[PDB]
């Protein structure tokens, strides 16, 4: 046993393996210890699989990255592309045409509707909605619950919800229950009304009906998605508004603009209802666990500046926060070498010394797939996991020697204490988020007939709700900036620019004779920074911090855990056999594995 | 009805994402996929034994990613265990096995050079049953749906070519249908990004484009939804579905012998 950040962790309890980790992207292994009373005090993030793309990228050509890096993941599809190109860019000292910024912009904000909307219905849900209930609903009462948590939704009627039923009771019936089999269908950790759970059902649905719409924007810009095209310098898609020969035309802008009308219309009336609902019944039902590090140390690299390379007009401005002081945001700084740096003493790599934190433009990547002396099984056969020496293939970043989480939570609190202390750019997200607080608190409890609350921000944020919240929040936002982009990006073809590439150094023989540079994103699950050298034209080193790499890092030389870890703690469990409440906070941080070890 | 199974070796999972996006059809019985399921852990490990079982040689087997042969196979753990021993058990008594895009059929791009988990395509490994290779970085959507539902309509696989790709989607180069080869044909070539002739969507064979030598149905069925593809969005072809295409140099270096094609 031993106390760290607060937590007393202790592995003398009973413990429980959950491997694999379902409804993520990727490979992981999560291991807990629950003391008599099924409270969680121990936990362990375990990464389960590598490819080595860092090592695969030394001595190719800068101008190819994007591609091969853009592959670490097909679900967070081209935020890597677009964090390659800005290294590459800030290393050769490029800078790209108006046109190319707002269309890369619309392109990211696209991918975090997609990719937040997406997860909640598609893997998220099923850890708040019992899908067995949904089958004992009124459709007539699920009607009249659609009309008080979204009056604006169009699809509303009890035979519509009626018919959704019969559908899913047919494939109930039909003994091929497919990925609801061998649920956890009736848990008490369960607590939404038959009415609430049916609702959610339609609306997944709807969702994995319109996501195909919405990526349309990429395949526009783009060509293709998954994984759209990118370019050193700009945008490959040549504009000619009155011609259909260039890659962009009018008709093609008119097309983007009508996918993101439709994505306005879906965050505000489908997506975040439905998670303030949900939230506000977890809330009433006392279950704001899952807070970790949320509740001390944030860390977002900031993002969405109105105006192109200044960060002061930053939209989701972005710093570090410790200690759950939100009225000191640090800046952070991705070029300092004490700022970021990446541990492995419990991860399955090697360094020439493993007490000290690497930064990235001087990281090492060279495995070391070893298991611990106190490992119960093989090396091929694990049944216990030894998390005293290494135990995964996630390395462990940390600013300033800090752990820290990161995500959409991070930038809203780093957002509301931004608008605090005077700026002036994210008064949306703080307005989003004071009218969050009064339907959860006052107007949805008046609504349902329940108590009214009084949870602060500060208490409500930091928990599985508030990192569920955050999300939902940000897709709206995505949404309505890029909305705003569109408009911009129009009247400055119209005004007769129609610039998409400088290529003044696409010619390597331009290239200062070695450079080094860092391109940074706030990618959909949090801070993204890719760290590149060039030398004579080539690739020298290529090392990439991703999202998940810092909230399902392992614990770093000082034994300080991650944010997956943190958040995992101090938990109770209805039952030790069902990882219910384990699945909801681990999924809160919408866990992309491939993304996290590249 | 036919179970499909889909495991997942080492991947970046758009061949998952892929699949959700088409249009035409939007049959199988789902029954195990770690991406979707509601179970988890030992429950998630149980649903997949059950349905070998009760199907025995009458359920395909789908998969996306690779295994690989380096860290003694823990470089993808599944279940404790290396994610080659899940493959050989479920191969073992499948119908028919489909390998999901470049990862699966050949390698993708962790098997570029160096390849430091020695990442294998599934027909490497599994060599005494039918495969059909479906590859792409992604494949497009509507390959992949259209795959699945041959198989599933005449419960056999569809005619394939020497290197085991579905001739039905897979018998065209890019080069041959693409909508830029009248320029390609006249000699008028984009040579710098956002050039005059880029606004004007010239041939991209000078800024290294590699449809004449990939075999896909980029260029007619196009994606999302035939909405366009990386040429009409005026980037080059890649290669994304012929093996190797990593390690074929630099994306952006012309194909030697223009006249070839
Ligand atoms: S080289 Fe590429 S852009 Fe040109 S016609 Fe062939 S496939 Fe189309
Ligand atoms: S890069 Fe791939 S998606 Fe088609 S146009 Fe070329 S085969
Ligand atoms: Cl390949
Ligand atoms: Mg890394």
């Amino acid at each position: 046993a031993y106390a760290t950040q607060g937590f007393n962790l202790d592995d003398r309890g009973r413990r429980i393996v959950v491997d694999p980790v379902t409804r993520i992207e990727g490979h992981m292994r999560c291991e807990v210890n629950v003391d008599a009373n099924n409270v969680i005090r121990n936990a362990v993030s375990t990464g389960t699989m590598w490819r080595g793309l860092e090592v695969i990228l030394k001595g190719r050509d800068p101008r190819d990255a994007w591609a091969f890096v853009e592959r670490i993941c097909g679900v967070c599809t081209g935020c890597h592309a677009l964090a390659s190109v800005r290294a590459v860019e800030n290393a050769l000292d490029i800078r790209i045409p108006k046109n190319a910024h707002l269309i890369r912009e619309i392109m990211a904000k696209t991918l975090q509707v997609h990719d937040h909307a997406v997860h909640f219905y598609h893997l998220h849900a099923l850890d708040w909605v019992d899908v067995m209930s949904a089958l004992k609903a009124d459709p007539k009462r699920t009607s009249e619950l659609q009309q008080l948590v979204s009056p604006a939704h169009p699809l509303s009627s009890a035979g519509y919800f009626r018919d959704i039923q019969n559908r899913l009771k047919r494939f109930v019936e039909s003994g091929q229950l497919g990925p609801f089999m061998n649920g956890y269908w009736g848990s008490k950790a369960y607590v939404l009304p038959p009415e609430a759970n049916l609702m959610a059902v339609t609306h997944y649905l709807e969702a994995l009906d319109l996501q195909k719409e919405w990526v349309k924007i990429h395949t526009i810009f783009g060509g293709k998605n998954p994984h759209p095209n990118y370019l050193v310098g700009g945008v490959p898609c040549a504009i000619n508004l009155d011609a259909a020969s260039a890659p962009v035309n009018m008709e093609r802008l008119s097309f983007v603009k009508a996918r993101i009308d439709e994505i306005i219309e879906f965050n505000k009336n489908v997506y975040v209802p439905d998670v303030l609902a949900i939230g506000t019944l977890y809330k009433q039902a006392g279950w704001l666990y899952g807070g970790g590090l949320a509740a001390t140390n944030v860390l977002d690299y900031g993002e969405y500046p109105n105006v192109a390379y200044n960060k002061s007009t930053d939209q989701l401005p972005g710093g570090a926060i410790l200690n759950g002081n939100w009225d000191e945001v640090f800046p952070v700084d991705p070029r300092d070498s004490q700022q970021v740096q990446e541990f492995v003493s419990h991860s399955w790599y090697k360094y020439a010394d493993e007490s000290v934190g690497l930064h990235p433009w001087d990281g090492v990547t060279e495995p070391n797939y070893v298991l611990g002396a106190n490992t119960k099984g093989t090396r091929t056969r694990i049944e216990q996991i030894d998390e005293s020496a290494k135990y995964s293939w996630i390395k462990s970043p940390r600013w300033r020697g800090h752990a820290m989480e990161v995500g959409p939570l991070s930038r809203y609190i780093l957002a509301y204490a931004h608008a605090r202390s005077g700026n002036k750019y994210a008064e949306r997200p703080k307005e989003q988020l004071e009218y969050s607080a009064q339907m959860i608190n006052s107007a949805i409890p008046k609504a349902l007939g329940l108590p009214e609350t009084q949870y602060t921000l500060k208490q409500l944020l930091p928990s599985t709700i508030g990192r569920t919240l955050a999300r939902a929040l940000e897709s709206q936002y995505c949404g309505e900036m890029m909305h705003s982009d569109w408009h911009d990006l129009v009247a400055n073809i119209r005004a007769g620019d129609t610039a998409t590439a400088n290529v003044d150094k696409w010619d390597p023989a331009t290239w200062p004779l070695q450079a080094k540079g860092v391109g940074t994103v706030a990618a959909p699950r949090g801070a993204l920074g890719h760290w590149i050298r060039i030398k004579d034209g080539r690739i020298e080193n290529y090392q990439c911090v991703v999202p998940t790499t810092w909230n399902g890092s392992p614990r770093d030389y000082k034994g300080q855990i991650g944010a997956f870890e943190a958040s995992l703690m101090n938990t109770p469990m209805v039952n030790p056999e069902q990882p219910v409440e384990i699945l909801r906070t681990l999924h809160s941080f919408d866990p992309c594995l491939a993304c996290s070890t590249h | 009805r036919t179970p499909v199974l889909w495991l997942h070796g080492l991947e970046c999972t758009c061949c998952s994402e892929s699949f959700i996006r088409s249009a035409h059809p939007l049959m199988i019985s789902l029954d195990y996929d770690d991406t979707l399921m509601a179970a988890a852990g030992h429950q998630a490990e149980a649903i997949l034994e059950e349905i070998m079982t009760k199907y025995k040689g009458n359920y395909i087997l789908a998969v996306e990613g690779n295994p690989p042969l380096n860290q003694d196979g823990m470089s993808c753990i599944i279940g404790g265990r290396p994610f080659i021993e899940q493959l050989k058990y479920v191969a073992k008594d499948a119908k028919a096995i489909i390998s999901w895009g470049s990862c699966a059929s050949w390698g993708c791009v962790q098997a570029a050079k160096p390849n430091p988990t020695q990442a294998t395509p599934v027909h490497k490994v599994i060599t005494d049953k039918p495969i059909i290779k479906v590859p792409g970085c992604p494949p497009i959507a509507e390959v992949m749906t259209g795959v699945i539902t041959y198989m599933l309509t005449f419960d056999r696989i569809p005619e394939l070519d020497r290197q085991g790709r579905p001739k039905m989607f897979y018998s065209q180069r890019i080069h041959d249908k693409c909508y830029r080869r009248p320029h390609f044909d006249a000699g008028q070539f984009v040579e710098e990004w956002d050039d005059e002739s880029a606004r004007k969507g010239f041939c991209l064979y000078k800024m290294g484009c590699k449809g004449p030598t990939t075999y896909n149905a980029c260029s007619t069925t196009r994606w999302n939804e035939g909405t366009s593809f990386p040429i009409q969005s005026g980037h080059g072809c890649i290669g994304c579905s012929e093996d190797g295409f990593w390690d074929k140099g630099s994306f952006y270096d012309r194909l030697t012998g223009i006249s070839q094609f």
